[PDB]
């Protein structure tokens, strides 16, 4: 039901975002902020999904030798000037999306510029650093040096998109990691970090006009475009189960289960933002103002009485939107005789959205998910990130008034409508490691998509 | 648009007792900032199924004891 | 239930009162099992009967041969009844 | 759809009485016709049915108050939820009292027995627990209103409760 | 009772090793109820003071009675196959050797139906019925006057169909609270696989068991229907339609196929209470057979020459009974019991050292 | 069961599974008491039923007075009403 526009004059009292492509097809993204530090970075479309089967981790072990001398500097010259600037350089890569972003001071941004243009298209990529990335990369690869939220993450994908690239781990596997060598990262900048690829953006005291005109002469030799990527068909989901089970671990399961979700541009993709907010996230040790017995949640709500104890030591929601997928569901850990309990609530909740949400617990979810993502939007880096994701994902930058104008017309109906098309009755992937007894078959969780109520 | 904090807020001061905004080293980075931003050791991505929460679970610790039993005295038949 | 090393639990969540016979009959797996698994919605549902067709009838019929000798005597045995019945009914009457 | 517009109805009835003062904190004029009623049946019938029969049971449960040595507070059952509530709040000085004189009660009514008219001189009518009943309403008003204002859906017979709303295990039949 | 459902069917663990043969006892629960609801129908229209005249006007009179009347006698046929296949199955693997608290319920359970059976026969009211109460009774015509105790005259008449027809009535009830014993037994005392030793590959019951249970049910339901209304085996005798006359000895006094066993038995040895007591010695001594092992096996999944040897046993002693009494076939079916004495003492003996 | 507070157990030994009621009926004992008692074998047995005999009577039959009027309006009524049927039925009948 329609209950009016939550949309302010505040939202409309922002700095415009302003996006110019330059000849060679790079996109310089910019939006003013009255603050002293800045955010300036090359958000790239490059990623381990766009690598093969025999050279997947290329992407990752560049990222960790691309700040480690260039041609024109050395490490320690480069790691010099960059303290000297009083500026940090930082760096991420990921399976669609990639970033190179340093965080500076004002007289620090085009100065930065230089830096990590000089990175992105001179790397010194020696073999000297190699070797002893290699020995660190390879003791990160090693599952006993990760986390269990790290593990469940990339086996989710492992099991959702057994047939394409999505399913590859950024790291890469040991196989790979074990033969990359400098060839293989030359030929990777080479194919993937093109101008086409490319948005640089800049948060902060920093103009439009100058920033352009640095961009135009330090990345000018860059190369324009590569080949367009290969047509592919949609990824295909499969609803299968990939479980660790460890009784030699300790007490704590840890649980994921997925659904298939909605990509970035579909029209029910802030849907299921609100969806993911709604069924929100707990933990034992964190439990806030309100106690998990009286929580509006409705999840965490019963799942705090279970027993008398609680069948949550901790849980989230989760939306994971790619180009043309994405993946929705839940994670927990909990105890392992709570397993059964704690699964079948959180899909209980799912099944729910499908059949009786209230009006109440929508808006709540809407005000805590507004809350959630302007508050992200404070820092010059949380702004740089915005820009460089929503033009990646989008094309353009979303407003924040416009994600409140189309966070508006969503209702509780519009969740049901889009549940019942796509949750209600779905196939579902289950993912776990640790002592896990009391997780059943895949289709006896799948079976608890749909009610014999209502 | 994306989310870039976990669905739970921490609710809790960033700065720690003692430390300031001058003394607290940087908070993008450093260790004992609350508010750093993650490791990419493995890739990123992994910070949306991440529990922030710092204190280690307590597997099987209760939290729904309406007042009805002490601690350390076992419930049966929850009575 | 099963042994009591197996039965023992690690968590500390106490058993639901309708899962007591199920954590009755839990296994302490020893050095860890990855198991996997695809729905039957996205399988091939009659396909296995058929590949295993042929070898779980000649699995069946080898083991099935043992009793061959067996059954041989007790119907040579039914067979010498028969007709001892029949001659002995003959010379009791039938002049 | 009919009932998208039955929605719509009951939206806008009850938008147009928010904030209406209740019927009991409306300064009300009886109707004539009650006041010509309440002139010549109420007197009447006071003096000859109503009066004596409240004043013939009130007496009597006094004297039976009395007699076991209790307050009319004391009688309360605690099956009901509110009086609970209540007594979960009462100071221990007012509990420890109100425990022996409903111990000494009992012994006297199973033996049957009355106190001593040694003891018997107090006004058993005193409203001791009105505090803490009061206090008890306001809780369980705020938690009606705040965290029950629906009918909630929840897995059902699962962790040794129904899953309608009860809170305590095993405390149903269905749940053994 | 929702939540011990939810224990003992929903979440219920059974291993996903298990063949076609540990259905047998789901459809056992499920043609007993049967047995049970058309009994008490067909209940509703009978006078238990002639049945012989009684079953005539169900089946022609009752809208639907002869559906009555046939599934109530074919459904016990039934029920003694899947019981008898059940046994057959419990001694294959071996299934005593831990579980003997199970078998112990199941043969109290077996002992009660074959009780009921017998009184059920003679509820019809015919001449086989008839003559052959007259010749079990007169097995414990040493005990001093409790013939006539029991009879409650000197010579079969209503009055014992009256007091039978209760014990035929209320002694099933009892059955079904063995059933659950025997399936509190089974729940705790967890089954037995196809493998001897115990592994981690339990599945629930009610999204995989029962599904499966139900496909051998409704297999079993096709061929039972096929019987019920066809008579494709003749699984009762026809000398049943004849009525009663205290005079004439019918041609055969013979009872039921799953009394045939017990009835060569009875035909066979030369003093009769030495035929009773070999009954019970059937009966009885199977309830021992892991007692006096030493060694650490159960004696499963090897050859079991020794099982179906005893399997055939019991199928040539039925053929015995129908037989005459041929004085060939008596000799022979002497051997017969010589031979089971044999192979029970080889399941019992332990074994020495070499 | 008995209130929350009430059935709180101070003791964390496990409630024996034949004494579940037992424990659902606990109450928790306010400033405490001083129970004292003789076994019934060094005690007459019988006097108290003499000693609260004349009490146990005038305390039941002043209270059972209170259904004195009732019972009389109830009586009244039975005899008019028995008294009606018989002029009733002569009246009907009876030349
Ligand atoms: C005023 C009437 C308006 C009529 C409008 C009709 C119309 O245009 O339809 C569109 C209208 C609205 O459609 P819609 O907008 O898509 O909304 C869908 C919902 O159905 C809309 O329903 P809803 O979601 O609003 O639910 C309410 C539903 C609730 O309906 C009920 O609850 C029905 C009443 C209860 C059952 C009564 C049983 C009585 C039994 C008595 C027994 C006595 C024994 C003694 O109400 C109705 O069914 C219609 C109510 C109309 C009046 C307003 C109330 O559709 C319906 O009304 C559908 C009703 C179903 C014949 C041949 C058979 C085969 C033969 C084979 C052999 C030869
Ligand atoms: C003349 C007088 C006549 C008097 C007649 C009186 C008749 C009285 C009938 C009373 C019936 C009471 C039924 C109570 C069922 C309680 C089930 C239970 O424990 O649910 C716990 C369950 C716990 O909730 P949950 O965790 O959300 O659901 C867990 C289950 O997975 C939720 O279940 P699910 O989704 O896994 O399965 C749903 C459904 C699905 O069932 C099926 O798909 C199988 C249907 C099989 C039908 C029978 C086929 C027989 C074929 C015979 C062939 C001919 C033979 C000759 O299966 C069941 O509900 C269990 C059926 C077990 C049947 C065993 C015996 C078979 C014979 O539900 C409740 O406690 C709430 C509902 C309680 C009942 C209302
Ligand atoms: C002109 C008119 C022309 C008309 C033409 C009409 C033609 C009609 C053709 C119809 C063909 C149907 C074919 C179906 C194939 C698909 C099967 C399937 O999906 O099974 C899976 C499905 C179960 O799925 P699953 O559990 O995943 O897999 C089952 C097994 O694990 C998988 O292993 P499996 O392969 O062994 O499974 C086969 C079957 C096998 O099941 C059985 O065979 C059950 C009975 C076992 C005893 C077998 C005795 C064998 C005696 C052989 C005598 C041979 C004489 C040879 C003479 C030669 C002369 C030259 O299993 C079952 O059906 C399981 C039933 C469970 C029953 C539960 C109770 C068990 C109690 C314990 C065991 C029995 C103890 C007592 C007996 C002891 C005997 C010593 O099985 C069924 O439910 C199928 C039921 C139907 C079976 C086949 C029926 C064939 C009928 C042919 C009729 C031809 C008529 C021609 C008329 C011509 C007129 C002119
Ligand atoms: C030796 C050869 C044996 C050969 C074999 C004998 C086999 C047994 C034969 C039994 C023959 C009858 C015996 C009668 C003497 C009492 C026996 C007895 O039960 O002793 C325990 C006990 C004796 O009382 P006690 O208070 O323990 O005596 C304490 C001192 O010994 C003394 O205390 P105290 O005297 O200072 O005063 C306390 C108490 C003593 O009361 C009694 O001893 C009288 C007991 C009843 C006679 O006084 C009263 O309660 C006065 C009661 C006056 C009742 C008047 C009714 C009209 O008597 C009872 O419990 C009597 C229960 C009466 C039930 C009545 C309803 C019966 C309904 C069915 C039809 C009858
Ligand atoms: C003269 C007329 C004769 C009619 C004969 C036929 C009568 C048919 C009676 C059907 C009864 C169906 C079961 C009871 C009603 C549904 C109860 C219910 O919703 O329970 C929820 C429960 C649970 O269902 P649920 O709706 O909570 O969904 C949880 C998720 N699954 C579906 C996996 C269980 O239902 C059952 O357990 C069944
Ligand atoms: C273990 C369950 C039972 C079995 C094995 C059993 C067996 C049988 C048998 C073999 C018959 C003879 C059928 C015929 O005449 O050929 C019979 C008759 C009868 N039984 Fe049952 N019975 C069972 C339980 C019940 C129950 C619970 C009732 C109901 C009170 C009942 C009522 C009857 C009646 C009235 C008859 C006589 C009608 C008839 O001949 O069909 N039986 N029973
Ligand atoms: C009224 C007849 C009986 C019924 C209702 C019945 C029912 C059942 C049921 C439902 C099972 C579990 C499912 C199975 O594994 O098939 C079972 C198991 C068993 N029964 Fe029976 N039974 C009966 C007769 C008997 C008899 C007469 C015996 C003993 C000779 C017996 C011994 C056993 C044993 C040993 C098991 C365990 C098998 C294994 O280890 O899994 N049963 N029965
Ligand atoms: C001892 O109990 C008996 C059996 O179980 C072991 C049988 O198998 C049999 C044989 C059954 C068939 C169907 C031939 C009978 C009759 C029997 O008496
Ligand atoms: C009519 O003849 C019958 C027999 O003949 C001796 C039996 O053995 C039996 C079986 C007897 C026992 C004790 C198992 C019955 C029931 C029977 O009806």
């Amino acid at each position: 039901y329609y209950w009016g526009s939550t949309v302010t004059t505040e939202m409309h009292n922002v700095s415009p975002t302003q996006v110019t492509r330059l000849p060679n097809g790079m996109r310089v993204a910019t939006q003013f902020s009255y603050t002293d530090s800045a955010t300036v970075g090359l958000w790239i479309d490059a990623g381990a999904r766009y690598e093969t089967k025999e050279s997947n981790g290329t992407a990752h072990f560049l990222e960790r030798v691309l700040y480690l001398g260039t041609k024109n500097r050395s490490r320690d010259q480069l790691e010099t000037e960059v303290e000297n600037l009083g500026a940090n350089l930082n760096s991420y890569t990921g399976r669609e999306q990639t970033a190179f972003y340093a965080k500076t001071t004002k007289d620090g941004i085009l100065p930065c510029i230089d830096i990590l243009a000089d990175c992105i298209l001179n790397p010194k990529l020696d073999g000297d650093e190699i070797e002893k990335e290699r020995v660190r990369i390879t003791q990160d690869l090693q599952a006993v040096n990760q986390s269990y939220e790290e593990l469940l993450y990339d086996k989710v994908h492992t099991a959702c998109y057994r047939d394409c690239s999505l399913g590859q781990t950024v790291i890469g596997p040991e196989e790979n990691v074990a033969t990359i060598k400098r060839d293989h990262m030359v030929n990777y900048l080479y194919n993937n970090f093109t101008a086409d690829r490319m948005v640089l953006v800049a948060v902060g005291p920093v103009d439009h006009a100058q920033i352009v005109k640095e961009a135009e002469k330090k990345f000018a030799n860059i190369r324009p475009t590569a080949g367009p990527r290969m047509l592919e068909e949609k990824p295909y989901f499969c609803a299968s189960e990939l479980v660790y089970r460890n009784d030699d671990m300790g007490p704590t399961a840890h649980i994921a289960i997925a659904y298939e979700g909605v990509p970035w541009r579909s029209p029910d993709y802030i849907t299921f933002m609100l969806m993911n907010a709604i069924i929100g996230s707990y933990d034992k040790k964190n439990e806030g103002l309100v106690p998990g017995l009286q929580s509006a949640n409705r999840i965490t709500q019963t799942g705090a009485t279970r027993m008398d104890v609680g069948c949550f030591d901790y849980y989230t929601g989760f939306n994971i939107a790619y180009k043309d997928t994405g993946l929705f569901g839940f994670y927990i850990a909990t105890d392992e005789v709570a397993v059964e309990h704690a699964v079948g609530d959180l899909m209980f909740g799912v099944t729910s959205f499908s059949y009786s949400l209230t009006e109440e617990e929508v808006m709540k979810a809407k005000r805590e998910l507004k809350t959630n993502f302007f508050s992200g939007l404070d820092n010059t880096t949380g702004v740089a990130e915005d820009i460089g994701r929503q033009i990646l994902a989008y094309g353009r930058r979303l407003s924040p008034a416009e994600f409140v104008e189309r966070l508006d017309q969503i209702d509780s109906q519009e969740v049901q409508r889009v549940a019942w098309n796509r949750l209600h009755d779905a196939e579902i992937t289950m993912t776990g490691v640790g002592p896990l007894h009391g997780l059943l078959q895949l289709w006896d969780l799948r079976r608890q998509t749909w009610w014999w109520r209502y | 648009p994306p989310i870039q904090k976990p669905l739970l807020p921490s609710g809790r001061a960033v700065l720690k007792h003692g430390r300031s905004m001058l003394c607290s080293g940087n908070l993008s980075y450093d260790v004992n900032s609350t508010i750093k931003a993650p490791e990419c050791k493995r890739g990123m991505g992994f910070t949306q199924f991440k529990r922030f929460t710092p204190v280690p679970i307590e597997s099987g610790v209760s939290v729904g004891n309406r007042g009805w039993f002490f601690p350390g005295v076992i419930p049966y038949q929850g009575h | 239930p099963n042994t009591k090393r197996d039965i023992r639990r690690l968590g500390s969540y106490p058993v639901p009162p309708e899962s007591k016979n199920f954590w009755r009959g839990r296994f302490q797996v020893p050095g860890g099992q990855i198991q996997q698994g695809v729905s039957p919605m996205q399988q091939k549902i009659f396909f296995q009967w058929w590949w295993n067709l042929p070898t779980r009838y000649f699995w069946r019929f080898t083991k099935w041969s043992d009793f061959l000798i067996p059954s041989l005597m007790w119907y040579t045995g039914f067979l010498m009844c028969k007709n001892d019945v029949e001659e002995g009914t003959r010379s009791r009457y039938w002049y | 759809s009919f009932h998208r517009a039955f929605a719509r109805v009951v939206c806008n009835y009850n938008k147009s009485i928010e904030g209406s003062v209740p019927w009991y904190q409306v300064k009300r004029e009886k109707s004539p016709f009650q006041q010509v009623w309440d002139e010549v049946f109420t007197p009447i019938w006071f003096k000859l049915v109503k009066g004596p029969y409240e004043r013939w049971e009130y007496n009597a449960l006094v004297a039976r108050y009395r007699g076991m040595g209790i307050m009319a507070d004391d009688a309360m059952n605690d099956k009901d939820m509110i009086v609970e509530r209540a007594l979960d709040i009462i100071p221990e000085d007012i509990r420890i009292q109100r425990y022996r004189r409903m111990m000494r009660g009992a012994v006297l009514a199973g033996r049957k027995l009355h106190l001593p008219l040694e003891l018997q001189n107090y006004d058993p009518m005193v409203p001791y627990m009105a505090p803490y009943i009061e206090e008890a309403k306001f809780q369980m008003q705020e938690e009606q209103e705040l965290l029950a204002y629906h009918p909630w859906d929840r897995r059902l017979y699962t962790a040794g409760v129904s899953g309608f709303g009860e809170t305590s295990m095993h405390s149903t039949f269905l749940t053994m | 009772f929702i939540l011990i459902i939810k224990d003992n069917i929903i979440l219920y663990n059974i291993n996903d090793s298990i063949n076609y043969l540990w259905n047998i006892g789901y459809i056992i629960m499920v043609v007993m109820i049967v047995q049970v609801i058309t009994g008490i129908i067909i209940n509703l229209y009978m006078n238990i003071n002639n049945g012989y005249k009684g079953i005539i006007y169900i089946i022609k009179e009752i809208y639907y009675g002869y559906i009555l009347r046939y599934i109530h006698n074919n459904n016990s046929t039934l029920i003694y196959v899947v019981v008898y296949l059940h046994i057959i199955r419990n001694l294959y693997y071996k299934t005593y050797y831990y579980n003997i608290l199970i078998w112990y319920s199941g043969m109290i359970m077996l002992y009660q139906l074959i009780i009921i059976g017998f009184i059920g026969y003679i509820l019809g009211w015919g001449q086989l019925s008839y003559w052959g109460i007259t010749v079990i009774i007169n097995l414990i015509s040493g005990i001093p006057y409790l013939i006539l105790l029991i009879s409650g005259n000197y010579y079969i008449t209503i009055v014992t169909i009256k007091r039978l027809y209760i014990v035929h009535f209320i002694l099933p009830i009892i059955l079904i609270y063995v059933e659950i014993i025997h399936v509190y037994y089974i729940h705790y005392l967890i089954n037995n696989n196809i493998v001897e030793y115990n592994v981690n590959n339990k599945i629930i019951f009610n999204n995989y068991i029962l599904v499966k249970d139900n496909n051998g049910i409704i297999f079993i339901l096709n061929i039972f229907i096929l019987e019920l209304n066809n008579n494709i085996f003749i699984i009762a005798d026809n000398d049943n339609l004849i009525e009663i006359n205290i005079l004439v000895t019918p041609i055969h006094i013979i009872p039921e196929w799953y009394y045939l066993y017990w009835y060569s038995i009875l035909k066979l040895l030369p003093n009769k209470y030495s035929g009773l007591y070999i009954v019970v010695n059937s009966i009885s001594i199977i309830n021992i057979l892991s007692e006096y092992k030493i060694v650490i096996s159960e004696y499963k999944n090897y050859k079991n020459i020794i099982w179906y040897n005893q399997i055939i046993q019991y199928i040539s002693m039925i053929y015995i009974g129908i037989q005459l009494p041929i004085i060939e076939y008596i000799n022979y079916g002497r051997y017969i019991i010589i031979f089971n004495i044999l192979l029970l003492i080889m399941y019992l003996y332990p074994k020495k050292k070499k």
